[PDB]
């Protein structure tokens, strides 16, 4: 899963 | 409104104790009353916001995908016959998720975004309004799924025409604004490549910036560029 | 009796799923449900039942834990006043926590000791009933913190004379009550030679009855023989 | 803080 903030 | 009695200040306060705590759906809900207050948030409110909600949400969207991972599994040939139990309970943290997502939302729409003038809260703010619609999109299987998706569109591309006008390349929100919607246009949209040519422009033209930055914002700029590597290693 | 409309098997399924999920409120809901239809637990659904509450009184204590300290530090000389928030957010978490414990405790009365015959199912009940009452005196400050505390020790004393009539020593039932009782022994009833001695002996003739054991049987012993000797460790 | 099952 990608990374998101 | 449970918190309607309680002073704007000391909710802001025990949203705090709640993060030191752990203890993020306390958190969202001060907050939640904080907002309801109907006075703008400043940076570390908005902050608190935030934090509250991503990991309550991202609790759900966790356990949903264990969830459906076993469901899809149960729909596979040879899997014997369980009832509706898998279903059911993914259903039951699915609507809880979709809940959740629609509070934010109408936080947002009542007043938040409307309020919102600086380009640091209005940004932060219609990224937000993204991530839940996105959030939506995830779990999303009907006739409006279209329609879900096209609402986390419309509010990041809002948010991003602001960044790009009124922020530099390296402000932490016109990064993580930009991270996010790559990750949108790669899981959300079927648009890989969207998706690696957004990231690899953001993270080059933070680069040709970082010149202009203190330690201390270089720092917080560093980091986020750091997630744009990681997601474009992931995808290329 | 939320869960009244739900078939037991059903809650059982749900529980397990929430367990995957680690959705371990959602699972003592299940659990608490499954108790209601009043059938007997089998021994993996007792398990299921002790892992749902222990995750959450768990969590609640961790939290519990972090606002206390917190609340001791705003009480020390040259710590600045900060209004009544701090006490309230514990005490509204330690109201909750409170909550929990009697619920458990309520199951345990209503009826699961009664029915419990087998030394196996009485033992592991009347464990639990302790480990309730203990986590109950851990935030008791008032008229009835020695009676909470007495009706800990009660409990364990009377699962500890059943364990030691009917159980081998390696039993993992007999083993965990004697590390839990141990425990109660040191932080609640200031008693830390009793402690010492209590995970010594059981530790000691646990490890004089390994020789008796499978493989499989061994490895569950063995597991928490090395709690005790954790405990014996950071107490020594 | 001590072990317990
Ligand atoms: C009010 C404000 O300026 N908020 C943004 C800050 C920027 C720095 N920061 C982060 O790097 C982390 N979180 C986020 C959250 C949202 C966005 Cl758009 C970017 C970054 C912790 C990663 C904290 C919030
Ligand atoms: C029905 C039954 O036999 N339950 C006990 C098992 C024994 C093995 N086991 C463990 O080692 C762990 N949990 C516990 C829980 C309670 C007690 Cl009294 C001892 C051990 C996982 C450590 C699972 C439960
Ligand atoms: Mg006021
Ligand atoms: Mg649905
Ligand atoms: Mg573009
Ligand atoms: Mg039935
Ligand atoms: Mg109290
Ligand atoms: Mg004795």
């Amino acid at each position: 899963f990608p990374a998101t903030v | 409104g449970a918190m309607g009695s309680m002073e704007r200040a000391s909710l802001i306060q025990k949203a705090k104790l709640a993060e030191q705590a752990e203890r993020y759906e306390d958190m969202a809900a001060f907050m939640k009353g904080a907002v309801e207050k109907g006075e703008e948030l400043s940076c570390e409110e908005r902050n608190l916001l935030s934090v509250a909600y991503k990991n309550v949400v991202g609790g759900q969207r966790a356990a949903w995908r264990v969830l459906s991972s076993i469901e899809q599994k149960s729909n596979e040939e040879g899997s014997e016959e369980k009832g509706p139990e898998v279903r059911e309970y993914r259903e039951k943290v699915e609507t809880e998720l979709q809940g959740v997502c629609d509070t934010v939302l109408g936080l947002l729409d009542s007043h938040l975004i409307k309020e919102a003038g600086d380009a640091e809260s209005r940004v932060f703010y219609l990224k937000m309004k993204g991530d839940y619609y996105r959030y939506l999109a995830e779990v999303a299987t009907g006739d409006d799924k279209k329609r879900i998706i096209d609402s986390a569109r419309s509010a990041y591309q809002e948010a991003m025409d602001i960044s790009k006008k009124e922020m530099p390349p390296t402000n932490p929100i016109r990064l993580g604004l930009a991270l996010n919607f790559s990750v949108f246009h790669y899981e959300i949209a079927n648009s890989p490549e969207e998706a690696i040519s957004l990231a690899k422009t953001t993270f080059d033209e933070a680069m040709a910036d970082l010149h202009t930055l203190s330690e201390d914002s270089y720092k917080d700029s560093t980091l986020i560029m750091q997630l744009l590597r990681d997601n474009l290693t992931l995808w290329t």
